[PDB]
RNA sequence: GUUACCGCAAUAGUAAUUGAACUUAGUACGAGAGGAACAGUUCAUUCGGAUAAUUGGUUUUUGCGGCUGUCUGAUCAGGCAUUGCCGCGAAGCUACCAUCCGCUGGAUUAUGGCUGAACGCCUCUAAGUCAGAAUCCAUGCUAGAACGCGGUGAU
RNA sequence: UGUACAACGGGGUAUUGUAAGCGCUGAGAUUAAGCCUUUGUUGUCUGAUUUG
């Protein structure tokens, strides 16, 4: 095969890392250069679009499809990174002074028997007349070319319960650094959505580790990177009617009946997009948007969907709502 | 205004357009340019708008339609219907063919005033025709052939076939349409004529590779020209 | 040093690759029939990376019915018949037998030159020069020194 | 000492092709051990070792 992954062995990392970065601009406003999902499921989507001169235009088209849950996500704290002729060099990690329990939990790989003393100096020493951050946070104002900002997950959340949530940090594409700082400093103990980040006919990339296997080298287990993915839906996770389509008009929940394989519901907005994500199942994967400007007749393109699927696939998908479901069932042994 | 329109690939034209006094229709092959060229001959009397069979290429020998009506296959969708029916007009009423039978333009062989049906269908289309196509409709086999909307076509000011059109054949359908015939060929023989071309009252259309003696048996039998 | 998390990037490996199809087009040019391209587009070849939903397979789900030699009183229920055969099969695991996806800029050689001697003519060259390769290097991808390093959390 | 965990059951999908027995019955048996939500039930909640 290709000599492009050498050498053989697995992926150290349950999380992948991220290792490229959207330039940046001084002109933009503050932005969140990058984000990171959780594959849940795979279904099938059948639509119709706009692509003048191809075979399919006009022409209702089927496709697989992959959905990822995304939680809104928090963030509590900002490093700024000197640059160095050596490499980037950090300054000072900063946080909220009120940290989530899960975060909290990051930093105990025993948590029970651990005394939860954690942060009581840094997080308690904060509370005062200030000055906490106040010389660090204007030491990266002078220093620190490029910024970073720490981001965390909610998983209590997610209806795979772990209690303990990642930590990440994403970029700034704004300039002058001072509406950068100063924009997560507004931005700490709060919580950042997906609606000022992305928007559909976007690409972008999520990748991650894939599937470990067993041994006979070792084969999978890597974080392998798939760009090039097209969000054909951007999900909202408080939306009635997941599914509600430009045709089809009816009300289903992206969960099918009786859940997902091996999940409960869908509490938090989501990202549909066609082909493969990487991977095995329930995973968390890295998004990273475009790296440049592809600005092209295909990266323009519009989708118009037709019909999601919200079958339940385990076993052959059949029905679809459980209204509609006991419509053509009818009556059943014991039931009306 | 004698139009040779090569359609790169396919020497039948009107296996992807279709038209009478009422339209006009093209498919999607290709590019808009081959769309808005009527328009100097003809111009937007009769409108333009592409539309296909349930996404498929071929749109000519399709439906059976004619200036008092359009009638459409089971094949297509609800949804090219509801295409037909968003910028088409519902003075030609557009109504379904439900049954086994798909092609209707390849049986289907009218004009303004005489319509026919393949005498092997049944009565359905057959009086359906006058329901949706209104207008005059009995049988014919010409030689047999298969895809009596094939070798056939039609106009006010005549008709036209290929000149394996028998005397039995001839007169017989020049009485049937009520105006003369000339047995021709199009496109440089066509090997089924009346497949590429379309017609109405004053023009008529073929390829690039359509030769001048066969435009001048079409143009000088219907006088296509003024 | 302990423990933890978040990082950095020394370095090492690299790979997306072939075809026609619209458009230009029956332009361009020729006696005539033909005849391109830049791109503006489209799908495929192939390799491999993803993913196994869907189409097919695959069940120690040994989950479920037809049943068959015999053991089980009838029944049932199982058991052997090396996983009992026809049929059904979630799931797991699979398939160019399904789908996705598969980098953008430099430095360059021949070449064409600019400028100008050497050489009182010139000359792409001697100084200096402007473009340019399926290359080299960056760009992107994969790992991350187990005696490479930064940030901060606890005593 | 909690949406903590674990299990039964409430349930939800779906596998399965009409079950002992007097048409009853697309009913039955199985169902996370690599499906799911769990207003309820029952039960658990801290051992040893070293380091700073």
């Amino acid at each position: 095969g290709h000599l492009g992954f050498l050498p053989r062995k697995r992926a150290a990392s349950i999380r992948a890392r991220v290792k490229a970065f959207p330039k940046d601009d001084r002109s933009k406003p503050v932005a969140l250069t990058s984000f990171l999902g959780y594959k849940a499921g795979m279904t099938t989507i059948v639509r119709d679009l706009d692509r003048p001169g191809s075979k399919f235009h006009k022409r209702e088209v089927v496709e697989a499809v992959t959905v990822v849950d995304t939680p809104p996500v928090v963030v509590v704290g900002v490093v700024g990174y000197v640059e160095t002729p050596r490499g980037l060099r950090s300054l000072t990690t900063v946080w909220a002074e009120h940290l989530s329990d899960e975060v909290k939990r990051r930093f105990y790989k025993n948590w029970y028997k651990s005394k939860k003393k954690a942060f009581t100096k840094y997080s308690a020493k904060y509370a005062q007349d200030g000055a906490g951050i106040e010389r660090e946070l204007a030491r990266i104002k002078k220093y620190a070319s490029v910024v970073r900002v720490l981001v965390h997950t909610q998983i209590r959340k997610t209806p795979l319960a772990q209690k303990k949530a990642h930590l990440a940090e994403i970029q700034l594409n704004g300039g002058s650094i001072s509406e950068k700082v100063d924009w997560a400093r507004e931005h700490f103990e709060k919580t950042v959505a997906v609606d000022s980040v992305f928007e559909q006919n976007e690409m972008i990339d999520a990748i991650a580790v894939t599937k470990g296997h067993g041994f006979e080298g070792q084969r999978g287990y890597h974080s392998r990177t798939s760009i090039n993915h097209k969000i054909y839906r951007v999900g909202k996770g408080d939306d009635e009617a997941n599914g509600a389509t430009s045709f089809d008009r009816t009300k289903k929940t992206i969960t099918p009946m009786g859940g997902f394989v091996h999940y409960g519901e869908i509490k938090n907005d989501f990202i549909m997009v066609k082909g493969c994500i990487p991977g095995n199942r329930k995973r968390i994967v890295t998004l990273r948007k475009s790296l440049y400007t592809n600005t092209s007749r295909k990266a323009l393109e519009e989708v118009s969907l037709k019909w999601i699927d919200t079958a339940s696939k385990f076993g052959k998908g059949r029905f679809q709502t459980p209204a509609e479901k006991h419509a053509f069932m009818g009556t059943l042994k014991k039931d009306l | 205004m004698a139009t040779r329109t090569q359609f790169e690939n396919s020497n039948e034209i009107g296996v992807f357009s279709k038209l009478t006094n009422t339209y006009c229709l093209v498919a999607v092959g290709g590019s808009e340019n081959f769309y808005s060229a009527f328009e100097a001959e003809l111009g937007d009397a009769i409108p333009i708008v592409h539309t296909t069979i349930a996404g498929t290429r071929i749109i000519g020998r399709m439906t059976a339609g004619n200036r008092r009506g359009l009638l459409v296959p089971t094949q297509t969708t609800d949804q090219e219907l509801q295409h037909l029916r968003n910028s088409l007009p519902d003075s030609v009423k557009i109504q379904r063919v439900e049954e086994r039978l798909s092609a209707l333009g390849n049986v289907i062989c009218c004009n303004d005033y005489v319509a026919l049906v393949h005498p092997d269908i049944d009565r359905e289309t057959e009086e359906l025709i006058s329901d949706v196509l209104g207008v005059e409709v009995f049988r014919q086999t010409i030689s047999g052939n298969i895809l009596v909307g094939s070798y056939c076509s039609l106009s006010n000011q005549g008709g036209l076939v290929h000149p394996q059109t028998s005397v039995q054949d001839q007169e017989e359908l020049s009485s049937l349409l009520q105006v003369p015939l000339v047995a021709g060929t199009v496109n440089r023989g066509s090997s089924v004529v009346g497949a590429g071309m379309v017609v109405n009252d004053y023009l008529a259309v073929t390829g690039l590779d359509t030769t001048a003696p066969e435009l001048s048996v079409i143009e000088s039998i219907f006088r296509l020209q003024d």
